């Protein structure tokens, strides 16, 4: 079928995270919240990316914003997109969050919801979902030794999401996103793991 | 299609060739090349490096046989980091050592002293990324972690314990979805594979972790009588194929 | 990319689900063959369809299978012999064709749909498995409810024997692989059957 | 025009051939197709099954003389389901119990011993899904339901006690919305229908639940002196149409 | 005319069903709102669907939210389409309902309201509105009996609607949802039937 | 697909409604003919628009026609003549214009529009029912009030005679069937006139 191909399985969203900011809780009371952003995070995501060794992603974000409560309150939420070069805002106020480079849109809470598309952010020609071996050429101790995973490649950055406010909000924000991707092509042959627990869908 | 009967594959012969070595033997594999490619030289617009490689054709590519390691009846596999164990040989690997990247396909034989007894057909296989993984602490808790060692097993491609433990966390069985040469040794065990294999890191030094971890699992038990002859040594021969460095300074085994 | 290709792959499914151990699919993946004097004995049998016997789901396919609410699509079920070169011996694979029962029978079993297996004439044998319904396509999951959604039967018999010199084993595996046919195909895709997360993530 | 008098047809004849039988009689119905369709056999692009199919063609698709009734002034009529009532007799029967799949049209005959004097015509007719339904205690509370015996009349076609009840819950009147060919009786009693048919389940085992059902209930009274005899049978012939079955296995009668 | 064409007569939009959650209610306390989708459920459209023996669907859906009072509230509903493989969701929070694969809209209540289009869902080429015969192969008990009808084709799947909040609704909501059908090729034969009661509107 | 291919049916309505029972329709549905010396007497008559006798409505046709306001169409009757082939006898079936009032009368029912049966001569007859309209449509549902609406009525009466060889039947029935001719045309739909729900769903 069409289901078969990569596109058709893939294309359906799905949630990658959400992120909190309660208006009352002191967490979040501070402007921040900011994502590092992981085509991971999905416990069943990440089963599947990993199935294929690597892709090239283009995708679709959109965003939605509700309570717990599920009701929706009127918020104008400008969140800015970072690379994971940049320094990040250190708090609400922060200056950087007024940046000029980093991707602003401002939209109010229903929205109706704001949708982005966002780019691959590789310095190399793919994503892959396992690295064996380190980043790092020095001596490889058993404290650094936690290391090996990562493949900073696929980091994609962050999101910074920032609300209006000098003072604390007066009613609680929390935010999910979902993700499509705009088309993968993805090659190559690799297997969905069934096993016991290194640790969660965890091959090793 | 294909001979039912032999793992095989070859009575009729393989021939392997490199600078300055040629290998032949009756008893081989029918060469499988790794997903239809073939190794080649990567090209202008694929490399970045703006330096003039160094291809020593020959003296690099060419017949290796590093190692040999007998066979019991059943026995823990060992798998092989590709970059690590033709880097303790030279010229290949004193190349390799010095040199911050290499990337290349390679063609493997693996051969055994012909046995037609040998049943319990091994698994061969070549792994790009092979990400090893610890039971960490069997508990799970303890999120535990790579040896340096383990990670550059040098030329002896240090064994895995499990097989599943073969990286990682494959089961036998689902391994075989990345393809496999069998020897089931039922027929003259031995095996070749030209894995030409486009990378997944569009570069890897390799001087770290290896580009390709080459491991030998058997599936199925070896049975034999008391009758006749308890050992089998298995031998690994590769030959790379003309690879690309860059970065020619000071030579570091790293 | 497709899915299919990777339901095509080799990987192996074990005849039937005997769990000497939960850790090691090993252990019933490898069928024993034996010498046995008796004629027409059953080496083995699962439910042709993947889903129902899992090792097949623990492979490739019958894990995609699971994915998938149907499937229709030739199934290939391939054998390879282990044993000695010296051994031989003759089997009998047969796919008994819905509407069927477990043959239980050397006879009942054989005329079904069998091929000869000959040792020695050759290691390995090919068992194929037609796709053969009443409905365009099949359910994943069968239930004790759904007829529609069976796919079969397969059972492996003793044709001949296993014979063997001795200096030579009396016993021998048989390991066992699958994939799908050229056409093969799924439907409706389901939440993951395949793998349930122990955990979601917030 | 139609001749406006019979309800007939067929003074003329009738002839209806198939393997290794052929059956003509002159007290006849001329045929009507149903849907002014033909029985056809299933086409590559339509069929999914992949098996090749077996047509036995002329064993198979011959003359069953499957039963007799006799008729009495007025008689509650009694309908036959397609598939169980080949099924009971071979060949055709055995094979469709055998096969898990039979799809195919079939001719119909219905004859009488030719009467002129029968009137009271009795409706013929055949239904694809017929679904059949109970009184439900009467109430309409009870919600009942099937008997497997009644699902598969077997070759008897078990007769529905009410001509409403024939299926399903459809008065006599409206039934003819599905297209009768009627027996008056008035002339010649016979009909022959052929009903080719495209069958709502693109596949029916048909070894279950019945692909048609052939009805026959009398409109009218038939209406007689003490004069002249009290009886006369109604048979029923049909042979069916190149089938289509898929499934070889073992036997089943289920 | 026009009017006596299927699709004419069809086009019309109806009135599947209705769904309720209320706020307070116990009921829907869980977040739960799925529904199986039948053709079927109208009396009215069941009858008119009876009259021909198959069809085939494509359909518009639209949605629309109003209270009991006919007030509407501001509430942010997302409901997902299950097809019949799946599990549902077991509960509101539950896991599933944050799933890649059952199509999801966000919309408000107002909303001005979602529409969607929809495809025939059935293995087969046809859904039947009636069935002679058991989807079940094996004996055929009195017990297992009401099992005849079936026809498992003609099973749609469901919608499931997930509220946002964790907690439960201040306000209450109802759904109602309307479908026309896109097009309808129809033909057969079949009558549409009066008569005593088996149950309603029931031949049989 | 199209409702008028129903209205076409030649599914049977019922002379005049005559319930002897109202759960079979039959009652009425056959109307005795039977050997009778006088001369003109009513068979029957009905109100030839399907709305208002009822076994119409009951038909497919009537159904129909409930459930769409205007109907345009000829409307066309079929008898057929149940009785013995020995049987002979002659009727006359007439349709009696709009305007005029049911003739209660041989002579005033058969000038209208009217048709001679022979029995034996043909066993069934065919009358034809115009479609005579100061309207391009007519209302469906006919009440006091609405004229326009009212099609008309049909009678049938006795031509000749019913006679039968005793050794025969002295009473025998004719069928009604009704269908709609091929230029039949309904509209302003309604909520279904034909059927309503006992009760709705929620």
């Amino acid at each position: 079928t069409e289901e078969t191909s990569i596109t058709n399985f893939y294309s359906r969203a799905g949630l990658v995270g959400v992120v909190n900011m309660p208006v009352q809780g002191t967490s979040n009371t501070k402007g921040f919240a900011k994502w590092g952003i992981d085509i991971m995070g999905f416990v069943q995501m990440r089963r599947k990316l990993e199935l294929m060794t690597y892709m090239r992603f283009s995708a679709e974000f959109t965003f939605v914003a509700s309570t717990p409560e599920g009701e929706t309150t009127n918020l104008i939420l400008q969140y800015m997109y970072a690379p994971p070069g940049a320094p990040l805002p250190t708090r609400r106020d922060s200056y950087e969050w007024q940046t000029s480079t980093n991707p602003s849109i401002i939209s109010k809470m229903a929205d109706p919801p704001a949708q982005v598309s966002v780019p691959f952010l590789s310095p190399a020609s793919a994503y892959q979902w396992f690295y064996d071996g380190y980043p790092t050429f020095g001596k490889h101790p058993i404290d650094q030794d936690f290391q090996y995973g990562m493949c900073p490649n696929n980091m994609m950055g962050t999101f910074c999401v920032r609300m209006i406010g000098g003072g604390k909000p007066t009613q609680s924000v929390t935010i999910r996103i979902y993700m499509r991707l705009k088309h993968i092509r993805a090659w190559v042959p690799r297997p969905l793991r069934s096993q016991n627990y290194t640790m969660r869908n965890y091959p090793n | 299609s294909p001979t039912a009967e032999a793992c095989g594959y070859s009575d009729r012969v393989a021939q392997l060739t490199v600078g300055n070595s040629t290998i032949t033997t009756q008893e081989a594999a029918n060469v499988i090349v790794a997903y239809g490619e073939w190794p080649q030289y990567c090209p202008d617009t694929d490399a970045t490096a703006v330096d003039k490689p160094t291809r020593p054709d020959v003296s690099v590519n060419r017949f290796y046989t590093l190692d040999t390691k007998d066979w019991s009846s059943s026995s823990k596999g060992w798998y092989w980091k590709f970059p690590d164990i033709l880097a303790e040989t030279g010229v290949f690997g004193q190349n390799a050592q010095f040199h911050f990247l290499y990337r290349s396909g390679f063609c493997i034989h693996v051969q055994c002293n012909a046995s037609k007894f040998h049943q319990g057909a091994l698994l061969v296989a070549v792994l790009p990324e092979y990400v090893t993984g610890t039971v960490s602490g069997n508990t799970g808790h303890e999120n535990t972690h790579p040896p340096y060692a383990a990670t550059q097993p040098g030329a002896t491609g240090f064994e895995l314990t499990n097989p599943y433990i073969l990286d990682a966390g494959i089961p036998l069985s689902q391994l075989l979805v990345c393809p496999h040469q069998w020897i089931n040794l039922r027929t003259n065990n031995c095996a070749t594979i030209v894995v030409p294999y486009i990378n997944s890191v569009p570069f890897d030094s390799a001087l770290n972790h290896c580009n390709f971890g080459l491991v030998v699992i058997p599936v199925s038990p070896l049975g034999f009588l008391q009758g006749a002859t308890p050992t089998i040594p298995i031998t690994i021969t590769v030959a790379p194929m003309n690879s690309e460095f860059s970065g020619l300074r000071q030579a570091v085994t790293q | 990319r497709n899915l299919l290709e990777l339901c095509q792959i080799d990987t192996i499914m074990e005849v039937n689900n005997l769990t000497t151990n939960e850790a090691t699919p090993m252990e019933r993946l490898r069928i024993p063959v034996q010498v046995q004097t008796q004629s027409g004995e059953l080496c083995a049998a699962f439910k042709a369809d993947p889903g129902l016997d899992g090792p097949w789901q623990s492979t490739m396919v019958g894990q995609l299978c699971r994915y998938y609410t149907q499937w229709s699509g030739s199934l290939k079920i391939t054998f390879m012999f282990t044993g000695s070169f010296m051994a031989t011996g003759k089997m009998l694979i047969a796919y008994t064709p819905p509407g069927g029962s477990l043959p239980a029978n050397r006879m009942q079993a054989m005329l079904g749909t069998h091929v000869i297996w000959d040792f020695g004439l050759q290691s390995s044998v090919t068992l194929v498995v037609p796709w053969i319904s009443n409905t365009h396509y099949r359910s994943q999951a069968t239930g004790s409810f759904f007829d529609y959604y069976a796919t079969g039967i397969v059972s492996l018999w003793y044709q001949t024997n296993f014979v063997v010199p001795i200096g030579a084993p009396t016993t021998a595996y048989i390991v066992v692989l699958g994939s799908a046919q050229k056409n093969f195909t799924m439907r409706l895709c389901r939440d993951t059957s395949e793998l349930t997360q122990a955990a979601e993530y917030q």
